[PDB]
């Protein structure tokens, strides 16, 4: 299975365009939105 | 925790861009608008026999008729698709260039080329000319967005590629927009044989 997928720690899923970002980002760096 | 992937959906003006990611229609029903970039993201679910993953669709707003995309827009991608018609062959002489711009941003991710239109009789770019894929590791479909014909086959490839498994299947077909053009099953076979002959003939 994806039974072993895991995000890295911290990480969080832009809620305007979808795009990963890292745990220490403040700001998307694709759409440049705000963290949620 | 969901497994995804931003995926680049690029190619010229009018090759069908917008209405291939539409086929999808849990991808339509919950796109995304990007103000900031002018993007609408689709996200687009296929169930495998290892679970879900979702391919995040970026298509453009038209943009791409005036320019070269912004960099946000490349920002991340994992994967793509170059689109073109097979009835311009302006747009298939235009594909180094997407790919191109592609590489410059995102490097070795993976890329499959489709050529959109298949269902139209009048064909301009046949499977004998379709030969940029072979130089550069590039998988090559025939597609017809109004027809659903191909709609799932760029997406398996670039699931194997990036989940790193090539025995990966899709279990199922997502839902899809009923065809709203007959694809004729002579003219797909024939389009099938002709693709064959090219990628196997000395
Ligand atoms: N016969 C046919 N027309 C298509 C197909 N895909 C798109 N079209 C049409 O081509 C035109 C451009 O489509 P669009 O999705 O807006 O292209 P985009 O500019 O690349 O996003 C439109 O008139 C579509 O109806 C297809 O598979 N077959
Ligand atoms: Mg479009
Ligand atoms: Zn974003």
């Amino acid at each position: 299975g994806l039974d072993k997928f895991k995000k890295p720690e911290g990480s969080w899923d832009c809620e305007v365009c979808l795009v990963q970002n890292k745990a220490d980002s403040t700001k998307c760096i694709a759409c440049e939105s705000a963290k949620p | 925790p969901q497994v995804q992937f931003k995926l680049v959906l690029v190619g010229d003006g009018g090759t069908g861009k917008t209405t291939f990611v539409k086929r999808h229609l849990t991808g339509e029903s919950e796109k995304k608008y990007v103000a900031t970039l002018g993007v609408e993201v689709h996200p687009l679910v296929f169930h495998t026999n290892r679970g879900p993953i979702k391919f995040n669709v970026w298509d453009t707003a038209g943009q791409e008729k005036f320019g070269g995309l912004r960099d946000g827009y490349y920002i991340q991608a994992q994967c793509a698709i170059i689109m073109f018609d097979v009835t311009s062959r302006v747009t298939y002489k235009n594909v180094p260039n997407w790919h191109r711009d592609l590489v410059r941003v995102c490097e070795n991710i993976p890329i499959v080329l489709c050529g959109n239109k298949v269902d139209i009789k009048d064909r301009k770019v046949k499977a004998k000319s379709i030969v940029f894929h072979r130089k550069k590791n590039l998988q090559y479909y025939d597609i017809s967005a109004k027809s659903n014909y191909n709609f799932e086959k760029p997406f398996l490839w670039l699931a194997r590629k990036l989940i790193g498994d090539p025995n990966l299947e899709f279990v199922a077909m997502p839902a899809l927009a009923p065809p709203e053009v007959v694809m004729d099953p002579a003219l797909a076979a024939q389009y099938e044989h002709d693709l064959e002959v090219a990628q196997t003939t000395a």
